[PDB]
């Protein structure tokens, strides 16, 4: 039932993530796969689903299983959107990942690069 | 019968790639002759079972009779049995334990099953990996691929020739305003030849995964075009 | 059983792909090996590949082709082609229309939304058919638009059709729309894929005289043809940077290919 809500998460059905988190999930947990909900979803640069989690409740800087922040994710695979999202909700731009670089310092992206300035 | 199963496989890879279970039941009712040679030469979606506690994937190399052994428990789920050599199974259990990694860092789910069988002047192993998008109605989809190692050592053991064939079926389903349904299926086969050195940092599964690794992102970067470009290009062609 | 042999292999041939039925033919024909019981038994199952891939076929003397539709079956084994007022015979094994003779009440409408999707069939297909039928469906009056266009190229390992079905039920001073569109791609040159693809469509429009309606008729096939083809080539790419995606990786989370021997 994690791999559904995984499934719903990455494509963007809104209508399935809200009826997953209805019925009484936490927007913050973990699932198995060792990603946060809204890892999965600015992974694959889906907008509306990270404006659903974050107005329902999500640590916007809580690292996975591979310390990685949602603004990292999402910068990671250049989803320029989702980095323009995530900054204007109060996503930290200071936090390192892995490596020990920021956002800013992670990305050739010359359009990712600008908003995190 | 030997231009009958021509025919038969003829008709497999011309018929709609997501109806194979029962057009090859029908295929077998039709004409019963065939039945075990056109089983172990159609390429069918990988069906899941329970260890009774993980999943596991069914093939015919882990079979013996009616019963499928587990790569976990290391017993048939129907009691029985072909068992493998307790320095094989050795390996196979490393080998189940690093594919099950790689399903993870590359599919982020589903499920993976390894098994291993002695030949004679070496090993003959097989990789499987199932990931199903379930959970939607707008969105569906699949993945299967099924990968048949040969290794063979050559005198001291420090180089090994390795025999790669590879098999990925790939299903995808839309429902959406705009594109209505939107289906695709199909698959792809690879064959692979190669020989690694083996030393104690790179044994056996090290130069087998890395093996299959790259060939299923060469796979995949042909799938993605011939299922998101080829088909595009003939769809707007017809119009 | 010998009643579940022809069923099996009529419904093989159902499901043959465009431009693919004479190869699943064979197949059929030499896996059932009893020619007599395919062609009475699976002689329905002919006719109905060709009703439903729109079939077009070139009648002598009368150049515009015209398509095997269920709409176009006239009871008898002969096929109606509104356009040249006729009816011929058909053999759905050859594909050769012969015996040709001549064949109401919603006559000129037909021919009015006729002459509009000629028009448009042209502007909008390379080699595009079309047919369109006037009759009555339960007492309704109907008007059936019909388009097909193929590119049938083995020699390039693929071949595709597509397919178009326009229902509008007049019910004064409205007629009430209901469309299907299909779409089936085969491709193996390498590899072997396959695409089927369909759409339902259901839509109001105001009738008034038999050439207003008809443009009106045919600006709602042509604006949701467009959106049609234009959201697929969308959700192509959708399916290219995401559905697949979320089956496997182009490469893991981390970015980096795999470090083997730190697994082991
Ligand atoms: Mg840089
Ligand atoms: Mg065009």
């Amino acid at each position: 039932c994690d791999k559904e809500f995984m499934w719903a998460l990455k494509n963007g059905d809104l209508d399935e993530v809200k009826d997953y988190v209805a019925k009484g999930e936490d927007v913050n947990r973990t699932l198995e796969g060792g990603r946060k909900p809204l890892h999965y979803a600015a992974d694959c640069g889906q907008l509306e689903i990270l404006e659903f989690l974050l107005l329902k409740g999500a640590d916007i800087n809580a690292p996975d299983k591979h310390h990685i922040t949602p603004l990292l994710s999402a910068v990671y695979e250049g989803h320029v959107s989702c980095v323009k999202l995530l900054l204007s909700k109060g996503a930290d731009k200071t936090v390192k990942g892995p490596d020990g670089l920021t956002a800013f310092e992670a990305t050739d992206n010359q359009a990712i690069k600008a908003l995190l300035q | 019968s030997d231009q009958q199963l021509d025919c038969a496989l003829d008709l497999m890879r011309r018929l709609p790639p997501q109806q194979i279970e029962k057009n090859l039941s029908d295929l077998i009712d039709l004409v019963p002759s065939l039945c075990e040679d056109l089983l172990s030469s159609v390429d069918q979606p990988l069906k899941i079972a329970r260890d009774k506690g993980k999943d596991y994937l069914l093939c015919d190399y882990n079979r013996d009779g009616d019963s499928y052994r587990s790569p976990w428990s290391n017993k048939y789920d129907p009691p029985l049995g072909a068992m493998p050599s307790a320095r094989l199974r050795k390996l196979e259990v490393e080998a189940n334990n690093a594919f099950d990694q790689y399903r993870d860092l590359y599919f982020e789910g589903g499920v993976s099953s390894v098994y291993l069988w002695d030949l004679d002047h070496g090993f003959a192993g097989v990789i499987l990996i199932k990931k199903a998008g379930d959970g939607s109605k707008k969105i569906k989809g699949c993945w299967d691929s099924i990968h048949v190692v040969e290794v063979q050592e050559k005198s001291s053991g420090r180089t090994a020739h390795y025999k790669l064939t590879s098999t990925v079926m790939l299903w995808l389903q839309t429902n959406k305003t705009g594109s209505g349904t939107m289906n695709l299926g199909g698959s792809l086969t690879r064959q692979m030849e190669k020989d690694e050195t083996v030393s104690d940092s790179s044994p056996h599964i090290a130069n087998i995964g890395r093996l299959v690794e790259d060939m299923e992102n060469k796979i995949r970067s042909t799938l993605n075009e011939i299922y998101f470009g080829k088909t595009k290009d003939i769809v707007n062609g017809l119009r | 059983s010998d009643e579940e042999k022809v069923r099996i292999a009529a419904k093989f041939i159902t499901h043959a792909p465009p431009g693919e039925f004479n190869e699943v033919f064979n197949d059929v024909r030499l896996l059932l090996n009893n020619d007599n019981l395919l062609r009475e038994g699976a002689a329905h199952a002919f006719a109905q590949y060709n009703m439903d891939q729109f079939t077009p076929v070139k009648i002598e003397g009368y150049d515009d082709q015209v398509l095997i539709t269920e709409h176009g079956d006239l009871g008898n084994g002969r096929f109606l082609d509104p356009r040249n007022k006729i009816s011929f015979k058909f053999d759905h094994l050859r594909k050769e229309a012969s015996d040709p003779q001549p064949e109401s009440a919603l006559k000129q409408w037909r021919d009015a939304c006729d002459s509009a999707l000629r028009a448009y069939v042209k502007d909008h297909y390379p080699n595009g058919f079309c047919t369109v039928y006037g009759k009555s469906i339960d007492g309704q009056q109907t008007i059936i638009a019909c388009i097909e266009s193929h590119q049938f190229q083995p020699k390039n390992f693929w071949n595709g059709r597509w397919r178009s079905e326009w229902k509008f039920t007049i019910t004064p001073p409205t007629a009430q729309v209901a469309a299907v569109l299909k779409i089936q791609v085969h491709y193996y040159e390498d590899g072997n894929v396959q695409l089927v693809s369909h759409k339902d469509i259901q839509d109001s429009v105001q009738v008034s005289s038999d050439v207003q309606t008809a443009k009106e008729f045919i600006k709602i096939i042509e604006n949701a043809e467009n959106e049609y083809q234009t959201a697929i080539s969308e959700n192509y790419q959708t399916m290219s940077d995401t559905t697949f995606k979320a089956l496997r990786r182009q490469l893991p989370v981390t970015r980096t290919k795999i470090d083997w021997n730190k697994i082991l």
